[PDB]
RNA sequence: UCGGCCGAUCGAAAGGGAGUCGGGUUCAGAUCCCCGAAUCCGGAGUGGCGGAGAUGGGCGCCGCGAGGCGUCCAGUGCGGUAACGCGACCGAUCCCGGAGAAGCCGGCGGGAGCCCCGGGGAGAGUUCUCUUUUCUUUGUGAAGGGCAGGGCGCCCUGGAAUGGGUUCGCCCCGAGAGAGGGGCCCGUGCCUUGGAAAGCGUCGCGGUUCCGGCGGCGUCCGGUGAGCUCUCGCUGGCCCUUGAAAAUCCGGGGGAGAGGGUGUAAAUCUCGCGCCGGGCCGUACCCAUAUCCGCAGCAGGUCUCCAAGGUGAACAGCCUCUGGCAUGUUGGAACAAUGUAGGUAAGGGAAGUCGGCAAGCCGGAUCCGUAACUUCGGGAUAAGGAUUGGCUCUAAGGGCUGGGUCGGUCGCGGCCGGCGCCUAGCAGCCGACUUAGAACUGGUGCGGACCAGGGGAAUCCGACUGUUUAAUUAAAACAAAGCAUCGCGA
RNA sequence: GGGCGAAGCCAGAGGAAACUCUGGUGGAGGUCCGUAGCGGUCCUGACGUGCAAAUCGGUCGUCCGACCUGGGUAUAGGGGC
């Protein structure tokens, strides 16, 4: 029951947090997810001919 | 962004050991951990394995060099001198 | 311990065998002068030599 | 254990000198013929039933034909 | 796509400690289909009796353990829980019998 | 003729070291007994059975052809461009190499076990009202075969700048990228033989004073993840530190030799199966607030493995499940002083005291905001300030598939094509947590327990981290890097 | 279990260059807070014919390193260390 409430956002707040924001959700893990999601999208765009090699390589570095 | 003004690689030592000792070890630690261009394969992969031992990852060539640099200025003049004396020795 | 040598195990075997009461018929012998086994040993009170 | 694939290999396996016994296990889906040799238990799996019944009468004589049901 | 579960009220009705008519009268308003009690979810779940056998036939995914949950709820309401006991006598079938001393 | 372990021997129940697992069984033993499945090493002299070696061409003849006879010549296997593969695949002394055989730390990824979620069963719990509810349970060993999956600094084609590929980070490439196609290793995962006959859960029926009794049914389908623990792998960092040895096993180089005259053949065989054997010693139990040491059933000491739910950053603290226990060598009745341990205290706030000793204040997280000084790294959580509950929402952060212009037709379906423009990207399905914002709301209470820095200005000493008088001194003492001096060419 | 965030790297901006600034990434250190462990500051607390011939309570120091620890070895008395 309490887990279902926490899905909707209850009991999260500011007075319910004891660990650091990085201890609760690490920045390195957040960066990995973002890199994996974005690099996957760029790859799928390259093999579907939406972008070429040169636009892919510019955006990969970006 | 540039993270430190002057300590660079010796920022790992904190406030310890003295500024001049950290400055002294700074240039040695930079050359100790640098990757040199291998003179056998041409790749920039010749890195220190142990003190005096320099190994290339590509051609797997191991060279005996200096403690902190790939070659010492002492040994370079010696190689030039030995070459000069050898060509003087024969005719 | 559980790991033991044969010589130690044989030593412990003899100590078990001689740690028993005297037979009741000993006291009926002529001129016995023995009341009880005075060399009885308990594992917790006194420890073995080894 | 070893799994015998086709029918013929099971016959000369059961006709070996070290074959102690053959067990027949009738499952819901198949019939298994397990002959106990010296090193391995050789199992032959028969999907249907007419071939399993045919194999039952074709077994070499003088060998234990223990049924597991 | 037909479930056809069965409830067997034989031993208690022959001892007269309860009647299958009332137990049938208990089920049709307590059975929930898609979370809604009453009207059997639009009549999709049907109910009938053989004077001892109460069978539940459904055309939607419907759990057998729900009948045991509902039957145990009836027995507690009628103070029969300390004598009777719902036991799965087979698949698609439940049967309530006495505690064996 | 060849032959250096160039040195006996001992030295590890945590190093090296072939090969046993599942089920049952006792009052007390089991990876040891029983049942069932394997496996390692050693042996087979009279050679145990197969298979391999290895059994083909040439010429004369006969023979309608096919096929038979004689003679001669081969034959210590074969396939793939390659990586390498196939069931064997002659070979000594000698030589070369490998494995054994290697630190610590970081970050990722694969696999398992556990945890979690959604259903289907079986049995229980609650039912005052509600709860399709809550709880329990819902197997497949070793060893083979096959297939996933992971890895490769392996091969072939080809030749790349408008450089490209690519990681969380990196890193890689004319010494051969990308791409296409292959090969190898690991395979603890899945399926299969083992295997359901066993085990387990339920519901029954008989009894052999104490049945591995008999029987019915079931042992199902999914989804998740920076989760935890093992394990496997990849890639880095650190070292004036470079993190054993030896038994033992294997591969290669070389070709001394051996084997037969064309035979149902030989030498030989790391291939399949079959036969025999594996001796000696240890093995119970405790392993600690009672089986050990401390004189004792002593609040001390004594090396390890496994490790659930909630909260939470968490192996914290607090509560709980499995498992365990009986409060630590006694109880009863009262509730004096003094004590030991723990709290509170109006007003004042160190006036107490050698001395703020002791206690108290602060404390988590978020958003701001941070001085002198400084070896420029720090100081720094400086200092200082605001907020924190509950409830109802709103945004944002992903993954999977499918996008056809159609009968011109028959393999209400399939091979090509006249047959069309998602190209500002849509449609459906599934899915974790996390952040931000808003409204409402309670006697302003909200890190509500637990967890959890008081701060600033200076002076002395020691640079720091480290160490020290076990049992009255942890310090400014010792050590330290740095600096300097001295001896020494064997 | 958290904090700080060294080198290396990416992007953007400013620069004639030299280079500089900003945002990320990365994860160093006889680094910090703090478990287990190791130690033993203060109460000059408890106890002081004790639980104990050195223990106990709270509070403490350190907690990736000159770290903690088992077993096997070596050094023996004017000697060892
Ligand atoms: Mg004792
Ligand atoms: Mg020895
Ligand atoms: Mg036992
Ligand atoms: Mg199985
Ligand atoms: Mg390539
Ligand atoms: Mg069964
Ligand atoms: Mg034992
Ligand atoms: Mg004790
Ligand atoms: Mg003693
Ligand atoms: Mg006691
Ligand atoms: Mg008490
Ligand atoms: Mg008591
Ligand atoms: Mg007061
Ligand atoms: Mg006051
Ligand atoms: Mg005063
Ligand atoms: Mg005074
Ligand atoms: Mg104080
Ligand atoms: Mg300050
Ligand atoms: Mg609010
Ligand atoms: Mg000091
Ligand atoms: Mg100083
Ligand atoms: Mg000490
Ligand atoms: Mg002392
Ligand atoms: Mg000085
Ligand atoms: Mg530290
Ligand atoms: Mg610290
Ligand atoms: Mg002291
Ligand atoms: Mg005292
Ligand atoms: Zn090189």
């Amino acid at each position: 029951k309490n887990t279902l409430a926490r899905r909707k956002g209850r009991h999260m707040g500011i007075g319910k947090r004891k660990g650091t924001a990085n201890a609760r959700m690490p920045e390195k893990v957040t960066w990995m997810r973002r890199m994996r999601i974005l690099r996957r999208l760029l790859r799928r765009y390259r093999e579907s001919k939406k972008i070429d090699r040169h636009m892919y390589h510019s955006l990969y570095l970006k | 962004a540039k993270r430190t003004k002057k300590v660079g690689i010796v920022g790992k030592y904190g406030t310890r050991y003295g500024a001049s000792l950290r400055k002294m070890v700074k240039k040695i630690e930079i050359s100790q951990h640098a990757k040199y261009t291998c003179s056998f394969c041409g790749k920039t992969k010749m890195k220190r394995r142990a003190v005096g031992i320099w190994h290339c990852g590509s051609c797997m060539k191991t060279v005996a060099g200096g403690a902190w640099t790939y070659n010492t200025t002492s040994a370079v003049t010696v190689k030039s001198a030995i070459r000069r004396l050898k060509e003087l020795k024969d005719q | 311990s559980s790991h033991k040598t044969f010589r130690i195990k044989r030593f412990l075997a003899k100590k078990q065998k001689q740690n028993r009461p005297i037979p009741q018929w000993i006291r009926m012998k002529t001129g016995n002068k023995i009341r009880y086994n005075s060399k009885r040993r308990h594992w917790r009170r006194t420890k073995l030599g080894l | 254990p070893r799994k015998i694939e086709e029918i013929k290999d099971f016959l000369l396996t059961a006709r070996r000198k070290d074959a102690k016994s053959v067990k027949i296990k009738k499952n819901k889906d198949n019939v298994k013929f397990k002959v106990r040799c010296s090193r391995y238990l050789y199992t032959l799996v028969i999907t249907d039933k007419e071939k399993a019944e045919k194999l039952k009468q074709s077994l070499p004589p003088g060998l234990a034909v223990k049924e597991l049901k | 796509q037909v479930l056809k579960f069965t409830l067997d009220c034989t031993h208690p009705v022959e001892d007269g400690i309860m009647d299958a008519a009332n137990f049938e009268q208990f089920l049709q308003e307590r059975i929930k289909v898609n979370g809604k009690a009453g009207n059997l979810g639009g009549g999709v779940v049907t109910i009938e009796r053989s004077k001892s056998k109460i069978t539940v036939t459904s055309e939607v995914p419907f759990s057998k353990r729900y009948l045991k949950y509902l039957t145990k709820k009836y027995l507690k309401k009628n103070n029969l829980r300390d004598w009777l006991r719902v036991v799965a006598n087979s698949k698609e079938s439940y049967e309530l019998r006495y505690f064996q001393i």
